[PDB]
């Protein structure tokens, strides 16, 4: 497998975190994967020409859709789930939740599961 | 071959590109192993590579001076030059066998196949029956165009297929022809020659060209208007740049401007109609060089002198008819032999006709003089 | 913000997170600068491909045709020499001879086809006039003309 | 690093040990969970763990091919090779505040500790007072060795305590004194590189080999006792025959014969004890060509001379140290442009530094001088 690490990028500030040395702050494989996941979610699909069709999501386009609330909930689940699962490190994403806190303004949760989160059987002959 | 002097900015170094790449950054570590250095180095690698392999090669193939493939052939085409094609070798097979035995044209006869050589095949060009003396000579070609066809004599003693009656076959002659494709090197000069040569028609150069086309004409010189309007003179020399033989003058006369006339063939020479062309040999003023030559290893003095004779002989062509022979130019030719390591290590006391002075031709052609080691 | 036109496009091609990234903006500003230079360089190569717009590559064209390459001479003079040199490869009809001499000089030329039995006349015209030296034109005409014809000249402003 | 072959015995399976242990029993049951099994299995398991871990690790640390850490260092000390040590970041810090304020040596100022990053501690190497100007600069050093530190220009901004009157502490320029511990594999390479058998006396051949080892040394020559007392000169030419630059000379000098040894130091260069060495480069003779050049119509005199200068210099590049300049061949280099009509219409009084004969170099290389048109009246 041998996934590799990457460099931090504070999405709050929209800038790379760099040490006092001036070198960019490296970080772990798992940290890099979490960094990647948020970026892929925020990248719309088919539009940013640098990436292929695999990368990116389509959540923004769903806003203009005329589908009902429940239909939009399933589409959110499908879109987020499809976008994340392309990464090798993903094991499973699910347990989605939704809260239409206002009449038409939504908050939703979902839980991601890594490859390392798997449970291993203990036996040998 | 000729090199294209590309500008430096079109040949920037990768590191120079990378260094200019890192110049923009101000408050981030640009050291190796950093994101900025590591991420930008491949870009510099591609930018430099594209600049060199892309633009320079693209520009190079545009000109015939630095073209190699079909691009060169297209460039040669635009100025009328065409690469020579391969040809089959040819010759005669002396057959042997029972008189009356039939052998057909097109039969496959080869050389002796070996571990290091396949059966170099040949094709009979003639259908004939074995003659009175139990022999018959049949011409044949090489199935493969190129020098492979030009096999030696006696090599073709193999007949493919079951034909009895024939006792033996052989090639008495090492076959001839068998040209391969013209090389790039030869083709490039022909394209370069056509590009540089004006290639007019009716001008003095063409008269020289037609004169040199005649065999035996070493060097030719033409005077326009030697006797007024309509009058042309041709001044030819043998291969040694001496006075051309009268037959050579007659040959060049018949080639370019026959004196005899006919109603249909007015002159039918290479010269235009209305011209009045004269063909003679010029006054050959020898310029014998004498110097204290010092010669290098691995060379023969007489051979080196003949090479220097050929080099200076070329310079005499550069010298115009009635021109000025330059002592300084002769210093260039002599010293260049040393710079080229061509059998001369040192020289001194050079005197052309025993004088270190530039000589002016009086409407003559300088003839090649004797080179003397002092 | 990125200054390079190419840099802005390349940055926009990526994910939109880099609005505030000074590092990424500075990075693709540098990348865009080089691609901008290459595009300008690429257009420059196109000019070299012809004798008319050869510019600094005109020495190559002079090298190609055997003319004495020389930088200190006027570029237009070098162009005119090259164009005349290339066109000398066909029949010396009055049309072709006129344009070759016209191209070399740059001034309008009319060949008279002189009345004398084996001479041809040349008449030149230029609104701006000429310098006091035009000998090299006569050198080329002597070299280029048919060997059996003399030549005459007259120059007009 | 190299993989470690292991003896078959040291890699025995746990069950194989236990099976051999139970081989002798044939009367009493040996089922798993039986009393005999209880007595024997922990011994077999403990043997396998100790045999596979404890003994194999001991074998690994034995040789420098696979040793590590302190163990690899000592094997370096067997053949007298030591790994490099780290250093503290060193630099200067600017201080601003009340003039009466005084800043003492040993004061601690750090970087901005955060959730993401911890603060890097630095110590002042000097005691100063702000009495003259509001601004003062104090040399400082990172309290921790290694490339940790070497911070950016404005990183140092934190004082652990609080000094009265100080208005602002800011580093002015990035620190540079830091360097980390040498890599184990690099040090392992150094341990294994130092395995030369002979050719170590410091003869002319040895010195030439040592000079050639330093990069940029194209050729090297040795003079024995050039100044007596076993002194050695090292005349070096660079890759392109040229005289070695001063930096290259210092590198070769320092590589073979260090000159910066302090009182508590000794030379580590390849030069053995008592063999005095000095690195030299020959003298580049300049060939100033003088002639009454005549140029063609309308051409640039500077352009033609520069082209001639390039042509001669290319020829001069072919010459070697102590070579012979061919004046008569140089005539044709000038005359080369005459044949090609490359500017030169004519020339006369062709000389090289006002000489009309071949010049022989002696402890000298030759370079292009100044091309001078005589313009004789």
């Amino acid at each position: 497998l041998d996934l590799k690490g990457s460099f931090l990028f504070d999405f709050e500030k929209g800038e790379f975190v760099k040490n006092a040395d001036g070198t960019l702050k490296k970080c772990d494989k798992v940290q890099a994967y979490k960094q990647w996941c948020q970026k892929a979610i925020l990248t719309p699909r088919y539009k940013k020409a640098a990436y292929t069709n695999i990368y990116g999501s389509e959540i923004k386009d769903l806003i203009a859709s005329n589908l009902s609330q429940s239909a939009k909930e399933l589409e959110i689940t499908r879109l987020i789930k499809e976008t994340i699962l392309v990464h090798p490190y993903t094991k499973e994403v699910g347990e989605f939740s939704f809260n239409w806190l206002e009449n038409s303004r939504l908050v939703e949760y979902e839980f991601d599961v890594l490859t390392i989160d798997d449970e291993n059987i203990v036996i040998d002959g | 071959e000729r090199e294209l002097p590309i500008p430096v900015f079109l040949t920037e170094d990768e590191d120079s590109v990378h260094e200019r790449m890192l110049s923009n950054f101000q408050d981030v570590s640009t050291l190796e192993g950093d994101f900025i250095y590591d991420a930008t180095r491949p870009t510099a690698e591609q930018i430099a590579e594209l600049k060199q392999l892309g633009l320079q090669n693209n520009l190079k193939i545009a000109f015939p001076q630095t073209s190699y493939g079909t691009y060169l052939e297209w460039l040669g085409e635009c100025k009328g030059v065409f690469k020579n094609q391969p040809t089959k070798a040819t010759g005669v097979i002396t057959f042997t066998g029972v008189q009356g035995t039939i052998i057909t044209k097109g039969t496959i006869v080869t050389t002796i196949a070996t571990d290091e050589k396949q059966s170099i095949e040949f094709e009979l060009l003639e259908t004939k029956t074995i003659g009175e003396n139990e022999t018959v000579d049949i011409k044949a070609e090489s199935r493969i165009v190129g020098t492979i066809g030009n096999v030696s004599k006696g090599s073709i003693s193999v007949l493919l297929g079951s034909i009895s009656g024939v006792k033996s076959i052989t090639n008495k002659e090492d076959f001839r022809g068998g040209t391969d494709i013209e090389d790039e090197e030869h083709f490039r000069e022909r394209v370069l020659v056509a590009e540089q040569e004006d290639k007019l028609s009716g001008a003095s150069s063409d008269y020289i060209r037609w004169a040199k086309e005649v065999d035996g004409v070493g060097y030719a010189y033409v005077v326009s208007e030697w006797a007024g309007a309509g009058t042309v003179k041709v001044l030819i020399l043998d291969k040694n740049r001496k006075a051309a033989t009268q037959e050579l003058i007659d040959k060049v006369q018949e080639y370019i401007y026959p004196l005899n006339i006919s109603e249909g063939e007015n002159r039918d020479g290479k010269a235009p109609i209305g011209a009045l062309v004269t063909v003679v040999t010029p006054d050959t003023l020898l310029i014998n060089v004498k110097a204290s030559f010092i010669f290098s290893n691995g060379f023969s003095e007489e051979t080196v002198l003949n090479n220097l004779k050929t080099k200076i002989d070329k310079y005499l062509d550069k010298i115009d008819l009635g021109g000025t022979v330059s002592y300084n130019a002769i210093q260039a030719i002599v010293g260049s032999m040393m710079l080229t390591d061509e059998g001369i290590e040192d020289f001194s006391n050079l005197t052309i006709n025993d004088v270190k002075e530039n000589i002016k031709l009086q409407d003559q052609v300088v003839g090649i003089g004797e080179i003397v080691n002092e | 913000m990125i200054a390079s036109k190419k840099g802005k496009e390349m940055l926009l091609t990526l994910s939109p997170i880099y609005e505030q990234s000074i590092i990424m903006q500075s990075l693709y500003e540098a990348i865009g600068s080089e691609f901008d230079n290459l595009e300008l360089l690429d257009e420059e190569i196109e000019l070299q491909l012809f004798p008319q717009s050869a510019t600094w590559g005109l020495g190559f064209w002079e090298n190609r045709v055997g003319l004495i390459t020389n930088l200190d001479e006027d570029m237009e003079t070098r162009r005119r020499k090259v164009i005349a040199k290339l066109q000398s490869k066909y029949i010396m009809t009055p049309k072709r001879m006129s344009m070759i001499l016209q191209s070399y000089t740059g001034a309008n030329i009319k060949i008279n086809e002189n009345i004398s039995p084996y001479t041809f006349g040349v008449e030149l015209t230029s609104t701006q006039g000429f310098p006091k030296d035009l000998e090299d034109l006569y050198k080329r005409v002597n070299v280029i003309k048919p060997s059996h014809l003399a030549v005459s000249y007259k120059l007009v402003s």
